[PDB]
């Protein structure tokens, strides 16, 4: 017959030796058996390389325990396929289209395989439509852009998984097309309380959930982000429908990708990772777009290794990112949530072409009096405010107040807190920022400003200090 | 403006889309219709002689590979010294010196230093024909005896060389008496068949690939299986079952195709396999030896490989040379050279 | 509506040309491969960087030739690739089509388009890894080529056929900058003067192809597109195109420059270069060094760019300017490839985030900032007025961090001057008004004004000389300096 | 601006739909020639002209 | 006899010879590029044995286009370029072709660019000062004739402006021969050094050898040494007086290193070569003057990321008798040259050689510049207020001396747009001890910047309105 077997088993690496005219194909899905009782089941392996003499490497998208060598190993003669089409919606699957909510559900549905080329350049058009979330920091300083790709940057504990919920929350809510949600190498109760609060709030039956987490070998964490923008792909394209895309984390993506390239044996890279980080970050990132008519609007947290920035796979990440938020311990620490560095975060709509000449001065203003305040903290951490300019004495305070009044209460929030979310428009947020960076609000007090929405929450809880 | 260049952008990718659905719908309906049309063997003929014209008007060119220099030097020299001994030996004699050399090389797999020690390159050989004698003066023939003094004189790359070059020298024993006999034809074939079966049976020649089993339960497997059969040539099996029971490693099914380029390459032709989707007649293959070895000066055998996925026309392939005049190829330089 | 007949002679070119010709050739089989690199035996005559023919279309580059195998890069799709493959030689070295037909075209660094709009007329061919000038055949740098930037024509002068390097941290406005300078081109352009047209060459590399659509929509806004090739590689490319676009584009400039006309090159940007290649030289188990960087990789980003050079009158007079970019962490020049990169070329535009949240536009580190080149790329009254300005500015920044009347004064004059080069993107400034504003700034005529100010008074100066007294323009415009009666007046 | 792009985004709609609904009655309208394209190709592959 | 290429890895090839015809090391051998676009004839250097008669060389051309199992032929002999009085006045390159006319130097005398040092014997310390017109090195960092000079410095700090400078000052008054090496160095420059001494009508007392940094690595390598070979020609046979210019001798060094690891080495610290102090010190050995003959070499020495601690800087530091240590803060306050008076070093700066009244002024001045460096971080804080009397004084006359430093380059015109300067050495004297005595502390400090001697600081002083 034609089938192969195992020869070696390194890990979830597993070399499989196949008869001439019979080695599968690079990505090829082939299965093989484990029969210990304990830890039976049927391995999923994709075939990574070809090593030659008709032997091929391959990643397990299953632990590989109790796998014996010399055991029948299968082709099927195409890679890993995950169901498509609108039945998808309302439901929970793995990295390989298994539903975990009704096993065996699918099945019958078209099938597609995970791996596909991006949209051809002719088809690509850049986006520069706002997307208002309703988020001071947000909507000023880094406005979204639908159909655009928007990330969020930061370490660990600092509000990624938070901002994501909040953003599923004031996008998701009253969203007339398709979501998606991606855990790749997350919480697993973070997926549960997800999938019980999309329940809730109806929106489920709008979204398609795709988990691979933590608990899962490095090819399942690295495969399933490709089956969940399969599913995204679909709905783009043979839809026609305004697709969000939800991704919780790819740096997961890389590190698992990381172990991969590890285990196959290539030569590391700077800090260890592989040497195609950024190939395969190119590829999956590539995928993740909105052609002409198209349109998908995806968010992804990025995890930031040992809060260090310059690591290679977010300064990777960087580069395939329209919005970027990066939130920093340093605020974080203060306790402004969200955590975002007003002076690291980009847009790049945020220019006067865009979003006009006032929502652009003012963010310009607010921008320069927060780098100014970050100059002088080196002076004022030893000396404090006494010894600085009055100009520079007033900066200072104004910068207190405007890196304060950047904060809000997020609707997410609310499960710390006990305290309902607010949602800010635009224009109030540009005309709140305007009268602030102008010094029409130094007479208040600093912590009037913590945890607020609008200008009229701002007056109340300036009034209940005891200013005006 | 903006808006009447996405209008245009969109018709573009809409044209663009259908261009890629024809295209490959048109490709389709080709690839079908050839073959279709190619079940005929007359149309497999027809393709043929147009392969074979363009070959007879292709331009002629004027134009032991692991074996290093100082190794094909040491072979080329044996060898000569074989020419010079074994000429006057008889058909028994040969058989005699064939398993003579056998056995030495499988005592020279048998034990690691005295190959390491023989093999070692050193100007001078004495201590080493010196060493030989004291070893096996006793059990080998003075023929063979000369020829391993002969083998050890001189230099190799590798050790391995060595134990390699006495089995070239076997072969070329029995070789030697195929010619005796007048059968040299006969016993090619033969072993063109058993290489093209090894070919086809992959599990068997793992069977007598691994060298750790011992070589006579190997040698026994495949004469009660293939070479042991009563039409087969006694000199093809006796060759066969000496190649593998030397067998360090190499496919049995390479070590056939190596058994076969030598018979061919004692006999001063090339071997030319050439792959065909039916078998040629004989005025087609008498046309493409006469064209090959204008081509090549030198005169080739032709050796023929059944296998219908080329769709008619011919593969030929000498050494690392190939002409692919095969319709699958053609067929697929269409495919892939399309808009 | 689609002309059916139209589409139908499209495929029926080339169903009719289809051909295959029979002809001898060495065989090669893939032994193995995986992540777009490929072990090929045979191939006993194949050249060091050769091009190799997978099935499918697919091509290759050898880089590592041993007696075993050929070590081959493979240059596009890689899962294909299969073991026992026939590979086929091809006998040419890496080279890529060339000619005027590739102006306002996107290509991907095979010469091939990408952008959907028909096949390009390749005039020629032309190697890759051709030799740069020799010393003997280059001239000194003497023409300008106006980025029309206030700050960089300045200070950081760029003549034709200098490399002028543009490092920074992500988001401080490299690429602002580069494509500012291919847009101020527009008026050389339609001059129609070949001695003053200069042909721009944006390569892109490992950038997201949203991005390179929008440079090409800005690019296409501007009227820079008519003169403009861009030289594709988006992250979703295998490295092999990551690695060889800046050659494409270096190659696609020099059919040009060997012509007599002037190219302007940006690589945007070397850093995902030097990446890609990293990752084949480890994939092909080469030993690394620094950040697990190849050996070479300096060697790579030197000869690619020595090959930008002013040509000497015998050989033509043409010229090929660089203006690679290189992204840096945390504002880390002391990293490997930036250092290389810094120390290959005629100076650096070092852009810092932290003056560009100060409303410091472009953010150009004057202290750090140099032209290589100097005044020789400027016209007579630039260097006049900017000569002294520069190291000036160095100095007031000097002064300023360290802190009588004269240090005030010093201290009023810099801030006016800084304020002074601040320039909005997209608004570019020519070269007679670059002069003038800069005689403004340096001979004391904003003194009197407040600084906040400064800017303003520059703008609505400009325009009124621009209504009233255009004269005085045209002066600079047309002798190249600023004549005593002109500077009086 | 705004009504500009509203109305651009109408006439793109507009466009996008009679774009295919062309492309898909000239998809049948090609499908018999298509036939010839291919007896085509097959006869330049085979060197004889093949009628089928 | 013959030798077949056998393996090539970028820009070395590994050649196999029949035994008893295997080159000696550093033996140049022939190969045949015969591709149409690149035909040439590769130069290779063998670099090691490897045994079995195989030798890996090191390709002086690119390998481009380079066949496996080419003939490979035995020069019997290394590198040898021409030497003689006649190669001044013409550009060669490191295998010692001529540039400006291809063809000439063929009929002259060749010497093997690899040559053992001086004996041990014929080595005599050289203690006589050769003065330049540069303040600062005339004062901090005298410079020795015979003696070996070096310029510290990162990228762009000024190295190959000061060698130009020191080329105009000390070179066109020269008596003797030049030598001048492009090592690793920008086509551009090499262009302009030659127009350059060609106007200055010293070309005919100078040797161009250029070996580019578009070069291969052993091009790179062998530069240096051909230009080398040139000098000790005319040091020893014509017994001349000779000026060895070397810009940049660090790309000697990092050539080896881009090599290093294909020759088979295990990387040493910081990625360099094992062999660096050693191939370093027979180079540098190689330059120096012998008793009765004199070359006065001075090389410019790239310090990788202005970090006078690595490997290749600190190395050469030891076979230096002068050093002038160019800073990057330094050249970003505008002060040129951009010296560091505190790292700068000379052997010859003591009282026995200079007299008592040049080191005390020297000694003087280094005291303050250290005590204003000292102070720098107080007066960022405190500021200069904090400060007493004596420091206030202090920091003034180290600003004035700081800046006085500086000087107005004529090879500098080019960017000054300025004419430049000379100072006697008895005037600099003269000035910077009324400068550490105060005597200019009425004077602004802008008034030092870029000027000669006293007279054209009178001449700004008036100029800013203040009076000497
Ligand atoms: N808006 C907020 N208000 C109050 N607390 C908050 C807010 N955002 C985050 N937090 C606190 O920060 C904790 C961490 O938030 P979150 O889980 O979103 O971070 P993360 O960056 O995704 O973390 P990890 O790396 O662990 O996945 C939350 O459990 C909550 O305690
Ligand atoms: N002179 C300027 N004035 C105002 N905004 C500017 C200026 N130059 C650039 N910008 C804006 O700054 C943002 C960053 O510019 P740009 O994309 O050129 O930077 P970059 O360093 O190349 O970025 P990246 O890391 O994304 O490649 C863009 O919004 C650009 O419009
Ligand atoms: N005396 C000077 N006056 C003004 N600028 C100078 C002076 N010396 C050096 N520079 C500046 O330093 C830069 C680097 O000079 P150069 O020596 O050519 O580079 P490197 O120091 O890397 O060899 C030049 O572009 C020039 O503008
Ligand atoms: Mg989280
Ligand atoms: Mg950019
Ligand atoms: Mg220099």
């Amino acid at each position: 017959k034609t089938a192969g077997r195992v020869v070696r088993i390194t890990g979830p690496v597993v070399d499989v030796e196949f008869p001439r005219g019979s080695v599968p194909e690079l990505f090829n899905a082939l299965h093989a058996e484990i029969t210990f009782g304990a830890l039976a089941k049927t391995l999923t392996l994709e075939v990574a390389q070809h090593l030659g003499d008709s032997l091929v490497r391959c990643i397990s998208m299953q632990p590989t325990d109790g796998l014996v060598r010399g055991v029948e190993v299968t082709d099927t003669g195409a890679s890993i396929s995950v169901p498509v089409g609108d039945g998808v919606k309302g439901h929970v699957f793995n990295a390989l289209g298994d539903c975990l909510d009704d096993p065996g559900y699918g099945k019958d549905f078209e099938h597609w395989s995970i791996h596909r080329k991006p949209p051809a350049f002719s088809d690509l058009e850049p986006r520069t439509e706002m997307l208002e979330t309703g988020l001071k920091v947000v909507d000023l300083l880094t406005p979204y852009v639908r159909g655009g790709k928007i990330a969020l940057f930061g370490g660990a504990g600092v509000g990624k998984t938070v901002l994501i919920q909040e953003m599923i929350n004031r996008i998701a809510r009253n969203f007339g097309g398709t979501s998606v949600f991606a855990g790749v190498g997350e919480r697993t109760r973070e997926g549960n309380d997800l999938w019980v609060e999309l329940a809730d709030a109806n929106v489920l039956k709008d979204t398609a959930l795709v988990f691979g987490q933590m608990d899962e070998p490095p090819g399942t964490r690295m495969r399933v982000a490709l089956s969940a923008l399969t599913m995204a792909e679909f709905f783009r394209d043979e839809q026609g429908q305004d697709v969000l895309l939800f991704i919780d984390n790819i740096f997961r993506f890389t590190q698992a990708g990381s172990e991969v390239s590890t285990l196959l044996g290539r030569m590391p890279s700077a800090v260890g990772y592989q040497p195609t980080l950024a190939d395969e970050m190119g590829e999956l990132q590539e995928r993740i777009t909105s052609t002409r008519g198209r349109s998908i609007t995806s968010m992804q947290a990025v995890y930031v290794p040992a809060d260090d920035y310059t690591d290679p796979a977010p300064a990777t990440t960087f580069a395939h990112l329209d919005a970027t938020t990066e939130l920093s311990r340093a605020v974080f620490s203060k306790g402004i949530f969200p955590a975002v560095d007003p002076l690291a975060s980009s847009s790049t709509i945020l220019d006067p072409a865009i979003v006009g000449d006032e929502h652009y001065r003012v963010a310009q203003e607010v921008i320069r009096i927060l780098q100014r305040y970050k100059d002088l903290q080196d002076i004022i951490a030893i000396l404090g405010i006494d010894e600085l300019s009055e100009e520079d004495k007033q900066l200072v305070n104004r910068a207190r107040r405007i890196e304060r009044f950047l904060s809000q209460n997020m609707m997410a929030a609310e499960q710390f807190t006990g305290q309902p979310g607010s949602t800010v428009p635009l224009k109030e947020t540009i005309e709140a920022f305007d009268k602030l960076t102008k010094g029409e609000f130094d007479h208040l007090p600093e912590q009037a400003f913590f945890l607020i929405g609008g200008l009229d929450d701002l007056a109340k809880k300036a009034e209940s200090l005891g200013a005006k | 403006a903006q808006g009447a260049q996405q209008i245009q952008l969109m018709r573009q990718q809409l044209i663009r889309q259908l261009r890629t659905g024809l295209g490959a719908e048109a490709v389709n309906k080709a690839a079908e219709i050839v073959r279709a049309h190619v079940a005929d063997p007359q149309a497999q003929s027809a393709t043929v002689d147009r392969f074979l014209s363009e070959l007879e008007q292709m331009a002629p060119s004027s134009v032991t590979s692991r074996l290093r220099a100082a190794s094909r030097q040491s072979l080329a020299a044996l060898v000569e010294k074989f020419d010079s001994v074994a000429g006057g030996l008889d058909a028994d004699g040969l058989t005699n010196l064939a398993d003579e050399l056998a056995s030495v090389a499988k005592l020279l797999l048998s034990e690691t230093a005295l190959n390491k020690h023989l093999a070692e390159p050193t100007d001078d050989s004495a201590p080493k024909v010196r060493l030989l004698e004291r070893l096996l003066s006793d059990k080998v023939s003075a023929t063979t005896l000369d020829l391993l003094r002969t083998a050890v004189s001189n230099r190799w790359s590798t050790e391995s060389n060595l134990i390699d070059a006495v089995e070239h020298t076997a072969r070329l024993a029995l070789l030697k008496r195929a010619e005796i006999a007048g059968e040299v034809d006969e016993v090619e074939e033969q072993l063109f068949r058993f290489g093209r079966v090894l070919d086809a049976e992959p599990r068997l020649s793992a069977l007598l690939s691994d060298y750790t089993t011992p070589a006579e339960g190997r040698v026994a497997l495949l004469d009660k299986a293939l070479t042991g059969r009563p039409g087969v040539n006694q000199t093809a099996a006796a060759l066969l079952s000496q190649t593998v029971g030397l067998l360090r490693g190499e496919r049995a099914d390479e070590a056939v195709i190596d058994l076969a380029e030598l018979a061919v390459s004692r006999r001063g032709e090339v071997v030319a396999h050439v792959s065909a989707a039916a078998e040629l007649s004989d005025a087609q293959r008498t046309r493409l030896t006469e064209v090959l070895s204008r081509i090549y000066g030198r005169p080739v055998s032709v050796q023929l490989h059944v296998d219908p996925e080329l769709l008619g026309g011919l593969s030929i392939t000498v050494g690392d040379e190939v002409i692919d005049g095969s319709i699958a190829s053609r067929l697929a330089a269409a495919q892939t050279g399309l808009p | 509506t689609i002309s059916a007949a139209d589409i139908e002679g499209a495929i029926e070119d080339y169903v009719s040309s289809f051909s295959a010709d029979t002809e001898r050739e060495e065989i090669g089989t893939v032994i193995d491969a995986g992540d777009g690199i490929a072990h090929v035996e045979g191939l006993p005559s194949v050249m060091t960087q050769e091009l190799l023919e997978f099935p499918g279309g697919v091509l290759g580059v050898a880089l590592n030739l041993d007696e075993h195998s050929v070590g081959a890069v493979i240059l596009g799709e890689f899962e294909k690739i299969e073991e026992g493959q026939q590979v086929k030689r091809t006998g040419e070295v890496l080279s890529v089509p060339v000619g005027d037909a590739f102006l306002g075209r996107v290509v991907n660094p095979l010469g091939q388009p990408i952008d959907g709009q028909g096949d390009i007329a390749a005039e020629t061919r032309r190697a890759l890894e051709l030799q740069a000038p020799s010393v003997v055949q280059r001239q000194s740098v003497s023409e300008p080529l106006q980025t029309g930037i206030k700050a960089i024509d300045a200070m950081t002068p760029i003549g034709r056929g200098q490399r002028q390097l543009i490092i920074g941290d992500r988001k401080t406005g490299k690429t602002a900058v580069c494509v500012d300078t291919i847009l101020n081109q527009r008026e050389a352009w339609l001059t129609g003067d070949p001695k003053q047209q200069v042909r721009c060459v944006y390569v892109a590399i490992g950038q997201k192809g949203t991005t390179i659509a929008s440079v090409k929509r800005a690019l296409e806004e501007g009227g820079a597109m008519e003169y403009t090739t861009i030289v594709a590689a988006p992250a979703s490319d295998a490295a092999g195109f990551k690695w060889l676009a800046p050659y494409t584009g270096s190659a696609i400039g020099q059919h040009w420059m060997y012509n007599g006309k002037h190219v302007l090159i940006v690589f945007d940007d070397l850093s995902k270069q030097a990446d890609a290649y990293r990752a084949i030289s480890l994939l092909l188990r080469r030993p690394p060094g620094r950040e697990a960087f190849p050996g070479d990789v300096f060697y790579l980003h030197s000869r690619l760019l020595e090959r930008c050079a002013k040509l000497s009158d015998e050989l033509g007079g043409g010229s090929m300017t660089g203006l690679p970019i290189i992204e840096t962490k945390a504002n880390d020049i002391s990293a490997f490839i930036p250092t290389n990169v810094i120390s290959i070329t005629d100076g650096q535009c070092f852009l810092e985030s932290d003056l560009f949240n100060q409303g410091v536009r472009p953010a150009i580190n004057v202290g750090v900032s140099v032209s290589r080149v100097g005044g020789a790329a400027q016209i007579k009254a630039m260097k006049e007025v900017a000569g002294s300005l520069r190291l000036d500015l160095s100095q007031y920044r000097e002064l300023e961090a360290f802190a009588d009347a004269a240090s005030k004064a010093q201290l009023d004059r810099g801030a006016r001057l800084v304020e002074l080069l601040k320039q909005p993107q997209y608004s570019p400034l020519a070269v007679e008004e670059q002069v003038v504003a800069i005689f403004l700034g340096t001979q004391g005529h904003l003194d009197s004004v407040p600084v906040e100010d400064v800017q303003r008074f520059e703008s609505e100066l400009l325009e009124h000389v621009k209504a009233s007294h255009s004269d005085i323009f045209d002066g600079i415009r047309e002798t190249k300096k600023l004549s005593e009666e002109a500077e009086e007046k | 601006r705004a009504q500009a792009s509203g109305e651009v985004a109408q006439t793109l709609t507009q466009a996008d739909q009679q774009l295919s609904a062309q492309g898909d009655q000239v998809r049948s309208g090609l499908e018999s020639s298509v036939d010839g394209l291919s007896a085509k190709l097959a006869s330049r592959i085979l060197g004889v002209d093949v009628n089928s």
